[PDB]
């Protein structure tokens, strides 16, 4: 009584969760959908069980009632005795980035420039560095900020989403998934690579797993950390090496989501799908992995280790944190 | 303050 029906966000997440459909045995099965909001509708209606998100879109899923089940757990550091699974998340670095020879450009004159951002309501593209704008210039009107920029989820004829590139054909532009050139961490690092917008609102992983050879793909196999700079709130720039002092803020980590009626049994799958097909699962690189995508990111991001437990079954609200979801409700007030 | 979008 266990298939769980996972819901994928496009047609490259559709794609890869029917190979790990065919790979559980049906155990997992697949319904899609063409954006995050709308797979979490599918959730609430019970005609999908789950998926993975990140903190701005927890909050959504959360006002309508989803909860928590496990969270994304990276590569650690303290703690080290503990396994994956039982292991303390801790959140990750949400930066702002440029390139090094935009030499001038901080923090303090970003206004009337462009900008790149993972997608409308993600916490690192989109919740932290709009939020700090629009305190710091004491105006709603963060739309107006930025003179053209790549926002997915925005009006696509809006100058939020001037940049957007679409898919390979040119349809879809500013579509929030995959499809989009632009979209996601890795997609708004690109925008900035190809030096389409000045800024790129991610964190402090995508910078290193897409330079110096780490990717291979082919607008990244080519990139090196020192051309890039990030801004820090005090009107500084500093070498992407320094993030631990120059971030805009510590985020929440991607986690499932389910209803609170089906939490228990996502859960069990998930912990016994991962010992098959996670980090170094059973048939994991032999037949299916579900922690990577090349790169892109597809369903988890492909720098997970492993879902990990949570502690003291927390509500969306303790496990975002009182101070991002008040960010959140502030940065709401606007629009 | 609070209300699901949906
Ligand atoms: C920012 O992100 C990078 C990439 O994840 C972090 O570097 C990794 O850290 C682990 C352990 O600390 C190393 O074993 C990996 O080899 C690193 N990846 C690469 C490609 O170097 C980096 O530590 C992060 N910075 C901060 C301050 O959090
Ligand atoms: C933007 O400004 C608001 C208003 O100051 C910040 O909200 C305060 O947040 C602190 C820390 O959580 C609380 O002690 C206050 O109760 C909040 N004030 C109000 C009126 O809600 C908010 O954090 C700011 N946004 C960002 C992203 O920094
Ligand atoms: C499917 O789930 C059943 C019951 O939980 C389990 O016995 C079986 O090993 C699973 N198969 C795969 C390949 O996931
Ligand atoms: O992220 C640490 C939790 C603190 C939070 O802001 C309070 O719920
Ligand atoms: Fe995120
Ligand atoms: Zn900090
Ligand atoms: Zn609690």
């Amino acid at each position: 009584y266990t298939r769980v029906v996972w819901c994928a966000v496009g047609p490259e997440e559709q794609k890869k969760c029917q190979q790990w459909s065919q790979q559980s045995g049906q155990n997992v099965t697949c319904a899609t959908a063409s954006t995050t909001d709308d797979c979490i509708v599918l959730v609430l209606k019970g005609e999908a069980d789950a998926l993975n998100l990140d903190g701005g879109y927890i909050y959504t899923a959360g006002k309508c009632g989803l909860v928590p089940v496990l969270a994304e757990n990276r590569k650690s550091s303290k703690h080290s005795s503990l396994d994956c699974v039982l292991r303390p998340t801790e959140g990750y670095l949400a930066v702002a980035v440029v390139k090094k020879a935009n030499e001038g450009l901080t923090w303090n004159s970003l206004k009337d420039k462009k900008s790149c951002h993972t997608a409308v309501d993600r916490t690192a593209g989109w919740n932290i560095p709009m939020g700090l704008i629009v305190n710091q210039t004491g105006s709603c009107a963060f739309d107006e900020f930025f003179s053209q920029s790549c926002a997915p989820g925005a009006d696509p004829k809006s100058r939020l989403c001037a940049l957007c590139a679409g898919d390979d054909q040119g349809l879809d532009k500013c579509v929030p998934n995959s499809k989009e050139k632009y979209y996601g961490y890795t997609g708004a690092f690109r925008c900035l690579a190809e030096d389409v917008g000045d800024v790129a609102f991610v964190k402090n992983d995508t910078v290193w797993e897409n330079t110096n050879g780490e990717s291979t793909a082919d607008w990244a196999k080519n990139l090196k950390r020192e051309d890039f700079r990030l801004l820090c709130l005090d009107g500084t720039r500093k070498p992407v090496t320094e993030a631990q002092s120059c971030h805009l803020a510590v985020a929440p980590n991607h986690a499932v989501v389910s209803r609170s009626d089906r939490a228990a049994h996502v859960e069990q799958v998930l912990l016994h799908q991962q010992a098959l097909f996670g980090k170094n699962g059973k048939n994991c690189p032999d037949k299916f992995c579900l922690f990577k995508s090349e790169t892109k990111n597809l369903l988890f991001n492909d720098n997970t280790e492993c879902l990990a437990k949570l502690g003291g079954r927390p509500t969306y609200e303790e496990y975002l944190g009182t101070e991002y979801v008040t960010a959140i409700a502030n940065l709401k007030k606007c629009s | 303050l609070e209300a699901c979008a949906f």
